[PDB]
């Protein structure tokens, strides 16, 4: 018919005949991502394949959630949907879902490792914050930003790939050998506290500090050891913070070995930053000042997305059409709250694919 | 005038346990350190070693007399920490040495809550095997199944849901009068002291419907004789209301509260006189029911007998 | 200043 199959390694991609010359570009928790040439659009696209998402309740929840958001969210700094199809003809035969999205050049692992100047470092962080603020205007808190799900293009544009974890999603998604999620997990999530919208700035602080140090800031050996790596660097938090913790978590945190931490001048010395740009705001001290406001254990004392966009290191590139863009209207008011059975998820996802 | 001083090795033992130095802990215990050394926050060495997860030294502390159910200033027992951090090995040895499975902290959390919050399935099984309250509510009225749902641990959610359903069937089996079903659900592990949304236990429903055989079976399996519903009614209240003599006498033999009152102040003797069960009134008086008991309105059992026109019962109450 | 227009690899 109008479909054809191509063997990509061990995965089998049954894509539309319009998508030719499929080539692998990355491996994720949901499956393999391929780059193709859309002969109809005469442009390069990216295709990822979801295999029986409904069969897993958590994957069904994410697949539907991300299908809904991918459609209605249109923004310069969030990856854009181009097509959605399934090769199966009926609801009973329904199996796989293919998402066609804008094709980017690489992920942040190539940019974090290379040596950047202040102009590109701040502009990439600005593009990140614009995407985060747009997601927040729709009521989505990402809580899962890491170099692996942030992609860039050779013209220095940045886009967020996924929409993170919901409130009920948990600490992590399915397995992948190319990512360690706990490194960028925020203290609120670690210690079982509630999380606010500024939880995403902790991820940004870890990513920004990684652009400067060229190594993982907080490399925990296990889930609860991640807290040790955080306090060893930033210092044991104040008693004001620990009072908000649940009893058992508080008992653990109180009886941890006390660490005084290091000042951000010792954590991020001037030598680790590039030469001070010709712009007055793009100084090594300004980038360190932004880090001192993001990498903060107490979310109550951490700055917000709007405050970071007004920070002198970021405010250089402020454009209201990018930061104060009109928020997207999500059609499903119970996007994250709905619970269904495996066959109810199957029919719910199938309808999103077909219209 | 007299100035006492102490060697205070417990502070050194607390630090050696917090740092996870097992050789120093053994050396300090061998030099006289108290295994129950308390911090200003109430932390004992058993707390700190449970956090580090050193099973060998946990058992040495327990063998030397450490309080297995010590709680700190926020009410955290070592079992809370072991359930929070996922130390199955320490959870089992703590329960082996007599830990409280339903130990509760400042915010009403049991160890089953913490295992459900952080997705330690095997610990949930061990906690439930040792008799954890499946429907234990906290400061916010959330059961462990609710917290498993809130943290996305579906497998623990589905595990606790089937355990709640089994308790739900035991309740209806006791109400309907199916003795074989009641005994079957007890063998499968259903908590004999489970409660519904308004506080009725299986013993409440069995006494209400007059299922004496099931009342005896539940009591033989360790049911709470004086469990309260939200209104404050014990099984003896409902038994006195129905006028079922055989159940009233069985409840009293197993230690029922003859003078228990509800939110209004109504005692089993009030109900027996209210509904004209002279035979029940005599037995309640035989077990020492208070005749002068007043409700919120100042009505004694004699008053309610006079109000409802039970002339025979009011005479018995008058002589007492 | 003007936004950067190139990012190598
Ligand atoms: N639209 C996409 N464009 C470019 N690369 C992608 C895309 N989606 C996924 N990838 C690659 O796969 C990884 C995770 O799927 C990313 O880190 C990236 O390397």
């Amino acid at each position: 018919n109008n479909f054809y199959s191509v063997e990509i390694g061990d995965s089998t991609f049954t894509v539309l005949k319009r998508y030719q010359n499929l080539k692998p570009i990355g491996s994720g928790a949901q499956g393999i991502v391929c780059a193709a040439y859309d002969a109809i659009l005469e442009r390069n696209v990216a295709i990822k394949k979801l295999s029986r998402p409904f069969q897993n309740q958590t994957h069904a929840k994410r697949a539907y959630r991300e299908l809904v958001l991918m459609k209605c969210v249109n923004h310069k700094n969030i990856i854009g949907l181009l097509n959605v199809f399934t090769p199966q003809k009926s609801l009973e035969e329904f199996q796989d879902v293919y998402i066609v999205m804008e094709l980017m050049d690489a992920n942040l692992c190539q940019v974090i490792q290379m040596e950047l100047d202040h102009e590109r470092m701040s502009y990439l962080l600005y593009q990140m914050l614009c995407g985060i603020k747009h997601l927040h205007s729709a009521g989505i808190i990402h809580r899962d930003l890491k170099p692996s799900n942030i992609v860039v293009k050779s013209d220095c544009t940045l886009k967020i790939l996924d929409f993170g974890l919901a409130r009920t999603a948990g600490t992590s998604f399915m397995m992948t050998p190319y990512v360690v999620t706990r490194y960028y997990r925020a203290p609120e999530v670690i210690l079982g506290m509630g999380y606010k919208e500024n939880v995403d700035l902790w991820s940004v602080g870890c990513i920004m500090g990684e652009m400067v140090c060229h190594k993982i800031l907080f490399p925990g050996r296990d889930y609860i050891d991640q807290w040790n790596k955080v306090i060893e660097q930033l210092g044991t938090p104040c008693p004001e913070f620990m009072k908000k913790l649940q009893p058992t978590v508080r008992t653990y945190v109180e009886n941890r070995p006390k660490y005084a931490g290091y000042s951000f001048e010792k954590l991020f010395p001037d030598v680790l930053f590039p030469a001070d740009s010709e712009h007055n705001k793009l100084k090594a001290s300004q980038a360190r000042d932004l880090l001192s406001k993001m990498l903060v254990i107490d979310a109550s004392k951490r700055i917000s997305v709007d405050e970071a966009l007004q920070h002198p290191y970021i405010n250089v590139w402020y454009d209201p059409s990018e930061a104060e863009a009109p928020p997207p209207k999500i059609p499903d008011k119970q996007l994250d709250e709905r619970e269904h059975t495996i066959e109810e998820w199957k029919e719910l996802i199938y309808k999103e694919v077909m219209d | 005038h007299h100035h006492h001083h102490g060697s205070d090795l417990g502070k050194k033992l607390l630090e050696a346990a917090r740092a996870g130095q097992d050789d120093e802990v053994r050396i300090l215990m061998a030099n006289g350190a108290d295994v129950n050394a308390s911090d200003q926050l109430g932390i004992t060495p058993l707390h700190l070693v449970a956090i580090t997860g050193h099973l060998e030294i946990v058992e040495v502390l327990l063998k030397n007399g450490a309080d297995v159910n010590a709680h700190d200033f926020v009410g955290t027992t070592p079992l809370h920490l072991a359930a929070f951090l996922g130390h199955l090995e320490i959870v089992e040895v703590l329960l082996k040495y007599g830990a409280d499975v339903n130990a509760v902290d400042r915010d009403g959390l049991t160890p089953l809550h913490l295992a459900a919050i952080h997705g330690h399935l095997e610990i949930v099984e061990v906690l439930l095997k040792h008799g954890a309250l499946v429907k234990a509510k906290d400061k916010f009225g959330k059961t462990p199944k609710d917290l498993a749902r809130d943290n996305g641990n579906q497998f623990i959610y589905e595990l606790l849901e089937k355990a709640e359903l089994l308790e739900k069937l035991l309740l209806e089996a006791a109400r309907e009068g199916h003795r074989d079903r009641v005994e079957e659900f007890i063998k499968r592990g259903a908590d004999v002291n489970t409660a519904d949304e308004t506080g009725f236990t299986p013993l409440h429903l069995a006494a209400w419907e007059g299922h004496l055989g099931i009342v005896e079976v539940l009591l033989k399996n360790g049911a709470d004789v004086n469990a309260n519903d939200e209104r404050g009614h014990t099984p003896l209240h409902l038994a006195a209301y129905t006028g079922h003599l055989e159940i009233v006498e069985v409840l009293l033999k197993n230690g029922a509260g003859v003078n228990a009152t509800d939110v209004i102040g109504t005692a089993p003797l009030h109900l027996a006189a209210m509904w004209g069960h002279l035979e029940i009134v005599e037995v309640l008086l035989k077990h020492g029911a208070d005749v002068n008991a007043q409700d919120k309105f100042g009505k004694t059992p004699f008053d309610l007998a006079i109000d409802n026109g039970n002339e025979d019962i009011a005479e018995v109450l008058q002589k007492a | 200043p003007k936004r950067p227009t190139t990012l190598n690899l």
